[PDB]
DNA sequence: ATCAATATCCACCTGCAGATACTACCAAAAGTGTATTTGGAAACTGCTCCATCAAAAGGCATGTTCAGCTGGATTCCAGCTGAACATGCCTTTTGATGGAGCAGTTTCCAAATACACTTTTGGTAGTATCTGCAGGTGGATATTGAT
DNA sequence: ATCAATATCCACCTGCAGATACTACCAAAAGTGTATTTGGAAACTGCTCCATCAAAAGGCATGTTCAGCTGGAATCCAGCTGAACATGCCTTTTGATGGAGCAGTTTCCAAATACACTTTTGGTAGTATCTGCAGGTGGATATTGAT
């Protein structure tokens, strides 16, 4: 019965309209065609780094579940402190 | 008679003395330190609730949401610096468009 | 006589719209799948509190927005209005994400 | 009531709420905003307790006194926030000690 | 002469030992050794402080080698983390298995 | 005293000192016996890593004594040591010779 | 004066080590203010360490501690 | 019959000379004066350990040397080879010092 | 190309700042042996919340194309502004010498921790009952782009 | 300049998600008192290193000349934005479901603390020896810039 499907190419779920919206909030008026792939590259590194520390904290606690606190601690230790999710 | 009432404070001196011991900051914690710290903490809360309340009011709202806290902090040079490496979830940015980007 | 806004008018309009709101701008499921993928390459059989994922989204969209501001500011320095890959790279180098 | 007894999760919310009522008697706060506010107080608590911690160490002192908190506040806060916070905290320690 | 002595301890002699193990024909200036003393103190404080935090996040009253090891993983870049983790387990083993 | 805890661990770095400093340092209520060992080993290793490359640096410049210049070259020329010390300044270390290509002659 | 004792040729030497080839005339004055703000920020913090220690002399360690907390850690004076 | 080097030849020569060395590039006394003058506004009748001023100079020149590195990058971004105040200003804004 | 001018290189040198070496003395640090105390791993398990699917819309927003405008990349050019260059002098460095104050030592007490009843309270739990505002609405102002 | 095709505005509607308002019980927190210990302020001192000024040293302020970099202008065109057009298997939302795994609880023992006693040692401090390399030279050779 066990499901488990293969996860791949999910970085392309970060659509061109979604990157355009973030650029707008950041005040950008005009966007070159190469931005979208550059941004996905940049997001992946960001995510890799936080998830890595986040998951390191999880493992230390001997848990299989990644808590909002693991993220918040992980974000904090990279000087990207977040308010709104506890602790 | 709480040490809060005794110092003229809404914030909890008993808790702050406690949290200071629990957190291993030094071997001993003096009696005034938690009093002074609860005062600072209340001072700063009061400062941000003031500005945020106003931001609430400016947008015709009687309930402070995270947008208000964010407008409060980012519009105040000092709270903005103090919280310059912090992110307020659901706060958004300040409306700001660079000059050159406007038409003529 | 069909109607057309000129290049830049909807862009500016969209800036105002998005600077005005606080809603997350990437869709939830796509983002959650990308988190689950990246985390799975680090360690298999992980589960996520729904708010661990929302924390990552909040943090990720805030980092991205701030970076485009810096990026926009590097375009403008170059006397452009079009953000290019090399503006992002300059932002990230001075930021110390590269040097 | 009571399901195997969940260990208690304490916050500053009722105190943030008191202070909210003082400054804006007719204003409310969302739970999300109260969460940001509780994070903020916890944040600043840690930053000052740690400058204090460090200071004590730098000077071979095993005690954190109000004098350690005070310097920590001057290191941590900018301009007007430091000046005003110093006086409110001095105020509270004066008032506290003259009361027995 | 126990007066003007308030003992200032440093890593300088232990750093010098390790120098000879790696480069027996090589010396070191006072300035450079002072820098190396700083390096060890800094790294000690960073690792010690990260473990403190870990132990706290997890409601533990004790810093064990497990806390030091996670602190090293969080703190050191890829390959540096790998070998340092390998060195520390090596020294704990040698120490546990010692009469 | 029989054997030092350092030699029991195979270490040049002081396990007794590191243990003492973890106590005096207010990091936790308690400190397990193994942590000072682990941390001394890690400290020694990174020391060895830096002295190695700065030793190399001294040689390259035809010298037998390590000066801060050599620690600067060692650290900045290594991607990982340079990252670990990304927010650190080595006094009297100077910079790497680097000149942007667009500034080069003709 | 004082800020002006930070001379044009000294600022140019710093630029050179920074890899700079050509230097706008307005740079020297800009470099001075930047340096003023830098020393204001660090010294403020160093002197706050002095006052706490009940001293009249700024120590290397007061400076080193102030630099640490500015996120500008310096090695070589931690005696 | 006289002899002149082209604009840029001696600049390049200095870049090479100064990147090769490590000596402090501001003269000590002007620096000591400015330090004491800035300190005087925070507290009067201060003395300075001599190693306190050396550390401030080390840190200050390291800061300015690296800031000229980012400034030069910002100039080059704008297709120039001359550093200007706007380049220093772009750096500091992106560095989060003006931000 | 020619080739004079000057920067740069290398070898060999030597004097001395600072590095080593060795002896000595001494607090405190560090290990060893011994009762006693307790954090937290281990096993059992309640109960919260995570993964998963069903199944629609509550259909939204996206991907694809095709047009054509206008921002970017190129090219050229004038004049403006910084680079090079030369040396007395006026400021910095370097050495000399009280004396401020930091660092060392010792004294003692205000306030620290320990710790035991006794009191107070914030968190939670659980239903019970308001209200601010999102989201839909019209419908009366505002902006834009073609003339 | 007018204005029509659109986007935008703001205030007044509703239904409901989420917020405030009850009363309950209680474990933990916080107040009070007392019994005992001690951190560090305070007062005193000596010598270390800091500020000051002896003269001895050398980096830089100055102006003038012009090479070449920078901004302005003009051109061209492709890479971008706006908008229509077909349609997700695509996201959101709802809602139920089983059940993994987190977290509460109790037990209990390995390893921590505590402390007393022995011995080892790193830091400090003279006193002596000694050497790596900075900075002097000379002579060769490469680089640069006018031909
Ligand atoms: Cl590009
Ligand atoms: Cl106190
Ligand atoms: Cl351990
Ligand atoms: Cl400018
Ligand atoms: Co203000
Ligand atoms: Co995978
Ligand atoms: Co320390
Ligand atoms: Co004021
Ligand atoms: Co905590
Ligand atoms: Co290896
Ligand atoms: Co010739
Ligand atoms: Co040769
Ligand atoms: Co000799
Ligand atoms: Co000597
Ligand atoms: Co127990
Ligand atoms: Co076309
Ligand atoms: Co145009
Ligand atoms: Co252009
Ligand atoms: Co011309
Ligand atoms: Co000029
Ligand atoms: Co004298
Ligand atoms: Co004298
Ligand atoms: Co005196
Ligand atoms: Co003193
Ligand atoms: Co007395
Ligand atoms: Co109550
Ligand atoms: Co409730
Ligand atoms: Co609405
Ligand atoms: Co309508
Ligand atoms: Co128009
Ligand atoms: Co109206
Ligand atoms: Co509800
Ligand atoms: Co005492
Ligand atoms: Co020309
Ligand atoms: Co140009
Ligand atoms: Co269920
Ligand atoms: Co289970
Ligand atoms: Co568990
Ligand atoms: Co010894
Ligand atoms: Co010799
Ligand atoms: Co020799
Ligand atoms: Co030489
Ligand atoms: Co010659
Ligand atoms: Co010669």
């Amino acid at each position: 019965k066990r499901h488990r499907k293969v996860l791949r190419d999910n970085i392309q779920g970060i659509t061109k309209p979604a990157i355009r919206r973030l650029a707008r909030r950041g005040g950008v008026k005009r966007i070159s065609g190469l931005i979208y792939e550059e941004t996905r590259g940049v997001l992946k590194v960001f995510l890799e780094n936080v998830i890595r520390d986040a998951v390191t904290y999880t493992e230390h606690a001997k848990r299989k579940t990644v808590t909002a606190m693991d993220v918040v601690y992980a974000l904090k230790r990279q000087g990207r402190t977040l308010y709104g999710f506890g602790g | 008679k709480t040490r809060s009432s005794r110092a003229g404070l809404q914030f909890p001196v008993g808790r702050v003395h406690r949290l200071l011991r629990k957190g291993n900051y030094a071997e001993r914690v003096g009696a005034g330190a938690p009093v002074y710290l609860a005062a600072v903490l209340e001072y700063l809360t009061a400062e941000i609730l003031e500005l945020a309340g106003n931001a609430a009011r400016d947008n015709k709202k009687t309930r402070i949401i995270p947008r208000h806290l964010q407008l409060a902090v980012r519009n105040d040079e000092e709270l903005n610096k103090l919280l310059g490496r912090v992110t307020i979830a659901q706060g958004g940015v300040l409306p700001n468009i660079q000059s050159v980007l406007l038409p003529k | 006589k069909p109607h057309r806004y000129r290049p830049g008018t909807v862009a500016l309009r969209e800036i105002r719209r998005y600077q005005k709101s606080t809603e997350l701008l990437i869709r939830k499921l796509p983002f959650q799948r990308l988190v689950r993928e990246i985390a799975q390459d680090f360690k298999t059989d992980l589960r996520f509190q729904s708010s661990a994922v929302m924390a990552l989204q909040e943090a990720s969209e805030a980092y991205l927005v701030a970076l485009f501001e810096d990026t926009n500011l590097c375009a403008i320095h170059a006397k452009r209005v079009t953000i290019m890959p090399k503006d992002i790279q300059l932002a990230r180098r001075i930021r110390g994400e590269r040097a | 009531g009571k399901k195997r007894r969940k260990t208690r999760k304490e916050s500053y919310a009722i105190y943030v709420y008191k202070v909210l009522k003082q400054v804006h008697p007719d204003t409310g706060i969302s739970s999300k905003a109260m969460s940001i506010m509780n994070s903020f107080v916890n944040d600043v608590f840690e930053r000052i307790a740690g400058e204090a911690s460090r200071l004590a160490h730098y000077n071979k002192r095993s005690t954190i006194t109000s004098r350690e908190i005070q310097t920590a506040v001057r290191l941590l806060l900018p301009g007007e926030l430091a000046k005003h916070a110093v006086s409110e905290g001095t105020k509270a320690v004066t008032k506290y000690t003259s009361a027995k």
